[PDB]
């Protein structure tokens, strides 16, 4: 199985208070109880929640931005990285036990967009797809790899 | 865990495909942010492209997110197509945007709100980066090409835009009067800030003096933005936000 | 349409636009319509915005269904940002060409260096047909005629679908092999010294010299051809002609000026002192884009905006024919709908309670002398 | 500011109270410090606090400057009872030409400036409060030189 | 200029458009310093209550 | 005894000399030798000298600084802190033996009051403070505290 | 008009005439509220002894 198709698939607030609580509510208490195969399985699905992420950004940064150039999106892309937040917090190990500096600057730097400071913010991600590999070769590092 | 060797290099290929979508991605909305909030203003209009402020301008503010992407990818995966991916991503989504809002929603002329060209200088960043891996000598040699290259590398698409005409008895460009004719409410004229004269220009060296100076200028902020891409690099481990 | 909006005495007293006149009101695509007029720049200039140094003639519409074909102020092409003189009375011709068919509301707007967009009275034009037989041919002193609506189109495609395909195949080149896991673990366990070796560096000088090499051939014939290439031009004209007014024989000073709130009405009281040899008679008052006339002295015949237009929306207590010399008091009331309609009462939540206008006095013979106001605005409550 | 208003500007000049008044800021202070304890997280103060310190200043001072925005009308001009006060009371080294006020701009539509303000300084006062704990943390060390 | 009397007999009157007249010597002092002493007074508990 | 009732209770070059000697040439030698009933006794009175800095800094930087703005305390409250600044040196064991650089950034910046940037210096009391208190819980810590 | 066209040294040479300032001052220069009358030389040949 591994990755699925997950892939290809008022209200703001509202939407931001299930969607994070969902995530919050159902934490996983016991980190430690994790097979391997169970850690590789769920960690697709913490990439796959980044990859909503980044459609969410050039949705909102690229498409609508430059759009008031030629004259929603932001609260989107705000609730997609909080929740991924929690996700990836609770569902997957080494991640959690402490914030990731790069991460939290990720979710609250384009989530409080002046533009140009904060803008540069969104720069993070290459540390958190970093930290995200070193989680990738936790269980599953090999082998091939480094072989 | 992971069963065998091919699956493996099957699920880090997958890995590989979704990575490159989401920096790609993040990269194309931090950077075309940024461009827009910094530079967009001599990108929209082909008479706003002028040959000393345009010139000066873009590079100096364009080298920012290509270092600090540069500077990561190099640093921790010997990638050397940071600068590519960042210019690449942008003028996808200019050139989108253009397509479907600029000339969708309304209708301004493609050969009007053309956006500028990065590639002839993502690629020179990229190389003299990767070869001499030596990054004070890729913000010295690659920062000059890229500032340098700049409007020689747009003069093929604006030089057929410099055509003089004589438009109702004062001499105009072809730009000049694509701007004139084509009205645009929120841009007035008076707002281009492009070259209009000083006494202290002599000769025919506009854009050369203004090339040399973006390059300098874009030497300094690439050795800044290095740094700044260094620290956006950092795996800390906060423990109490 | 950007109007209603911006600030209540800031559109009364910035500029007046006055005989104001449109070619036509219906036209087809490649047809040309005229828009005419004088605008007068108010002497009271308010202090947040710049003098009009730097200014532009502008048109108001959405996107360029119209394109601005010239553009004069006085009798010159102003293609250019001009310099407006303070209290000084301009005329102003713009030619307009259709482009898109539908309804578009055109202003003629004014751009000022520090203070934005000076929206103006508008009218709906329609405009029908199709947007493909539209035409925009150019003759260049080179000696050959071509349509802005595609020229240089198929250059710009090409050349930018070329940088584009260099940079993927650049980026293919180097994402063929596996990109990042594996690439990170071999350079974080001890030295890699692997991912970088040849014939990538040969490829990778043979991608600069290429480049380098492309970019001196692109333009050395961007060079050859078009050989002849001049700057682009800019500018602000300075020495701009005014209309050459006569003196008013007719002087009006007010005595306070007051609205009802809410209300659609404007109140005031007047002291109009007539000199000359005519009898007059006041007929419109001109405050901000909306006009109020006097049917029983003056009826617009322009084709001015009815949205705009109080045609008997001027109610004057005492309108009797002004011998010269006599000097009367008199009270003058301005109610119409477009007075809210337009958010013209909305000055109240202005930091700024003053206004301007013009006033067109007419007498027997026809002729009509344009006088200006100012005053205090006082809101009324009770 | 209290003691000085009442012993120098009421006392040494005679600048009326209801006209040299200070302004409130104990409801921006008990948010700030509320939304700092619950909550430990510095960053969510950082940025839940500060939008409601600068949101809730001019609601907070309303309470006191709203009777002063009365209109008036004085010799033919509409005037506040603050600018009357002004007008009225002189002072020598601040001139009416000084006050940097809302003058008005034709780029504001409607009726929105005092909301955008109050955004605008919640905003930019995260960005001084997130500045202002590292400059903190720093004033907050135990340093042991030795050699000044 | 030289001026005799006191202060306590100086008056300040203006009408406004509401239809009251006020004297702006004393004009909204009690109000001002209600609201001033009560946050004052806010601010006095909470750092009672937490010292 | 402990805390007494000090706490109640040309010329400004002249009365530094004096001020900031006195205390200096009558300086402790031996360190060493202290109780800490003399060094609790002895530490009370150096908060004291802060307590008179206090005084000093709000009659300087509050009362008069915007009397000028309706339009002495500044060398009075530079003597004040200079003085006390040899007074914990020579007298606190466990602030000597090194200039503590927060309580020399406030003592140099309200001293060299641009003021804007200065009286953020004053701020430096904080750590002063937190370090007076490292010296109050040095021998007198408990019990009590911690129990 | 120049008064001579070859002199010595210590002898003065004097320049006059008449300069019009144009209506259409170029955007891009400051308009002269502040200006100066100098004399364009290779270096101080020539002491500007008067000037009006
Ligand atoms: C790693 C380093 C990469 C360098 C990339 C440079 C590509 C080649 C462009 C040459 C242009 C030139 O020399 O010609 C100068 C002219 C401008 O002259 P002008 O006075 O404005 O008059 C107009 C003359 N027209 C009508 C023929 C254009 O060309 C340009 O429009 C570009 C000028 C800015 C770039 C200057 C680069 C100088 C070489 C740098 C390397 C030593
Ligand atoms: C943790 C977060 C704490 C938030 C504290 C805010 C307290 C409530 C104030 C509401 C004011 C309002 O909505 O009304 C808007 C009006 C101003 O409107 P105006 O266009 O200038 O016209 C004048 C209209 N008058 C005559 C009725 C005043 O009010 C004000 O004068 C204050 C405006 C700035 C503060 C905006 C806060 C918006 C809510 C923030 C939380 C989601
Ligand atoms: C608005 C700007 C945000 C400011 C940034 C501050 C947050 C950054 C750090 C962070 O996200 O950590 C908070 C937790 C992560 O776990 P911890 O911080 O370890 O604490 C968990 C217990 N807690 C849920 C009560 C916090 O994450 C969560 O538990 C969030 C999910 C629960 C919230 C759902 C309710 C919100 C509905 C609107
Ligand atoms: C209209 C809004 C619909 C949003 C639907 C949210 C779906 C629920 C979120 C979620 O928890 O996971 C959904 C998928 C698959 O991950 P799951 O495995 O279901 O997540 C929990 C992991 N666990 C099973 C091991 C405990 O994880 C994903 O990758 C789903 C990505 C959805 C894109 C984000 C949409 C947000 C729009 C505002
Ligand atoms: C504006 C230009 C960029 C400026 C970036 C400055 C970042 C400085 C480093 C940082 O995040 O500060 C961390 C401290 C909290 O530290 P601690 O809670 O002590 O964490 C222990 C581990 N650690 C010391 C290694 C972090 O501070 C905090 O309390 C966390 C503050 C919130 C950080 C995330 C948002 C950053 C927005 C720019
Ligand atoms: C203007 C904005 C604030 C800037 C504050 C900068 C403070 C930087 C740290 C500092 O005080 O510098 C210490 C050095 C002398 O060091 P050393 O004599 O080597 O002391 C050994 C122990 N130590 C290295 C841990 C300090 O430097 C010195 O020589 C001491 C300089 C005087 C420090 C006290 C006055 C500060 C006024 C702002
Ligand atoms: C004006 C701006 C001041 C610049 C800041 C530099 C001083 C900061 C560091 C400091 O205060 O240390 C000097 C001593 C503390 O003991 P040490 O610095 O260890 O050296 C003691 C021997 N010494 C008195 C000759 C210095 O403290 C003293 O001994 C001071 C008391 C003796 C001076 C009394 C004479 C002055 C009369 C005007
Ligand atoms: C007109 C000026 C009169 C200033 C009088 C200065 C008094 C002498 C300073 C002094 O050394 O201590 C006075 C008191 C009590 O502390 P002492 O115990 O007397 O100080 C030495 C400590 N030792 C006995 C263990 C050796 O320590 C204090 O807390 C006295 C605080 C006085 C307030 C500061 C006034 C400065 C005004 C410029
Ligand atoms: C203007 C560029 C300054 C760059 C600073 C580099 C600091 C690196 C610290 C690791
Ligand atoms: C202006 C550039 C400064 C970049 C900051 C980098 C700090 C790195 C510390 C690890
Ligand atoms: C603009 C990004 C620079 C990041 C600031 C560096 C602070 C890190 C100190 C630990
Ligand atoms: C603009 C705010 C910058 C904050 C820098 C934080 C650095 C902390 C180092 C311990
Ligand atoms: C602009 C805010 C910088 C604050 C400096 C803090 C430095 C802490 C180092 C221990
Ligand atoms: C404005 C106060 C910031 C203090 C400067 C930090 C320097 C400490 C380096 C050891
Ligand atoms: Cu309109
Ligand atoms: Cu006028």
């Amino acid at each position: 199985l591994l990755d699925k198709k997950w892939l290809t698939f008022v209200l703001e607030i509202v939407t931001a208070s299930i969607l994070w609580g969902y995530l919050w509510k159902t934490r996983d208490r016991n980190l430690a109880a994790l097979t391997p195969r169970e850690e590789l399985r769920r960690n697709f699905t913490h990439l796959v929640w980044l990859v909503a992420y980044a459609w969410a950004i050039y949705w909102g940064a690229s498409y609508f931005t430059e759009q008031d150039g030629t004259w929603l999106s932001y609260p989107i892309y705000i609730i997609t990285g909080f929740a991924a937040f929690i996700y990836a917090k609770t569902r997957l190990p080494f991640f959690a036990k402490g914030i990731s500096l790069p991460y939290l600057v990720l979710v609250v730097g384009p989530f409080m967009i002046g533009f140009v400071i904060f803008g540069w913010l969104a720069l993070a991600v290459m540390g958190t797809l970093t930290q995200t590999f070193y989680s990738f070769a936790q269980g599953g590092l090999g082998q091939s790899l480094c072989e | 865990a992971v069963r065998s060797h091919a699956e493996a290099v099957q699920v880090s290929r997958t890995i590989d495909w979704m990575a490159l979508f989401v920096v790609f991605f993040v990269i194309v909305g931090s950077y075309h942010i940024h461009a827009m909030l910094t530079m967009g203003d001599w990108d929209f209009w082909s008479d706003w492209k002028d040959r000393r402020l345009w010139v000066t301008v873009t590079p100096i503010v364009l080298v920012t997110f290509p270092a600090a992407v540069q500077s990561y990818l190099w640093e921790r995966y010997r990638l050397p197509w940071g600068a590519t991916v960042c210019v690449l991503g942008l003028l996808l989504g200019e050139w989108i945007n253009r397509y479907f809002n600029f000339w969708g929603w309304t209708y301004f002329p493609i050969n009007f709100v053309f956006p500028a060209s990065l590639v002839p200088g993502a690629i020179i960043l990229d190389t003299v980066l990767m070869l001499s891996g030596s990054y004070l000598f890729t913000a010295i040699v690659g920062a000059m090409g890229w500032g340098l290259i700049f409007y020689p590398g747009n003069w093929p698409i604006i030089a057929p835009l410099h055509v003089p005409v004589e438009y109702n008895g004062m001499l105009m460009s072809i730009a000049d009067i694509q701007g004139y004719n084509y009205v645009r409410t929120g841009t007035p004229e008076y707002i281009r800030m492009v070259e209009k004269g000083t006494l202290r220009t002599f000769g025919k060296d506009v854009a050369p003096v203004s090339a040399f100076f973006s390059a300098f200028m874009s030497i300094l902020i690439y050795f800044m933005w290095h740094f700044i891409g260094r620290w956006f690099s950092n795996e800390r481990f906060l423990q109490s936000t | 349409h950007g109007e209603k909006s911006q600030a209540a005495f800031m559109r009364m007293r910035t500029i007046h636009w006055y005989d104001l006149s449109w070619s036509k009101e219906k036209v087809k695509i490649n047809e040309t319509v005229e828009i005419k007029g004088k605008f007068h720049v108010f002497e009271g200039w308010p202090e947040t915005v710049d003098e009009p140094d730097v200014a532009f003639l502008n048109v108001g519409m959405p996107g360029p269904v119209f394109i601005r074909k010239e553009s004069y102020i006085g009798g010159q092409l102003v293609p250019r940002s001009v310099r407006l003189e303070i209290g000084k009375t301009y005329d102003f011709r713009v030619v307009l060409k259709a482009r898109r068919p539908g309804d578009w509301h055109v202003h003629t707007m004014m751009n000022v260096q520090g203070g934005g967009p000076i929206i103006g009275p508008g009218k709906w034009i329609t405009v029908e047909g199709s947007m493909s037989e539209f035409r925009n041919p150019v003759t260049t002193l080179t000696g050959q005629t071509v349509d802005l609506e595609n020229y240089n189109e198929g250059n710009t495609y090409f050349w930018h679908a070329f940088w584009f395909a260099i940079g993927v195949a650049w980026i293919g080149y180097w994402s063929r092999r596996p990109i990042f896991i594996p690439r990170l673990l071999m350079v974080d366990a001890g030295r890699a010294d692997e991912l970088v070796s040849a014939t990538d560096r040969k490829v990778a000088m043979g991608f600069l010299a290429a480049t380098i090499l492309i970019v001196v051939m692109a333009m050395s014939s961007a060079n050859s051809k078009y050989p002849i290439t001049i700057p682009l031009q800019a500018g602000t004209m300075r020495g701009m002609k005014p209309l050459e007014l006569p003196a008013p024989t007719v002087s009006v000073k007010v005595e306070d000026a007051t609205y009802r709130v809410p209300g659609r009405a404007m109140r005031m009281k007047l002291t109009i002192t007539n000199h000359g040899n005519s009898p007059i008679r006041l007929g419109e008052f001109y405050t901000a884009s909306v006009r109020f006339l006097d049917s029983d002295v003056y009826k617009d015949t322009t084709g001015y905006p009815e949205d705009l237009l109080a045609e008997d929306g001027l109610s004057v207590s005492d309108n009797s024919p002004l011998a010269p010399g006599e000097t009367r008091t008199v009270d003058v009331t301005a109610s119409d709908a477009a007075w809210e309609v337009y958010r013209l009462s909305d000055i109240i939540y202005d930091p700024d309670s003053r206004f301007a206008g013009l006033l067109f006095f007419f007498d027997a013979t026809g002729n009509r002398q344009v006088v200006q106001i100012d005053a205090p605005l006082i809101p009324s409550f009770m």
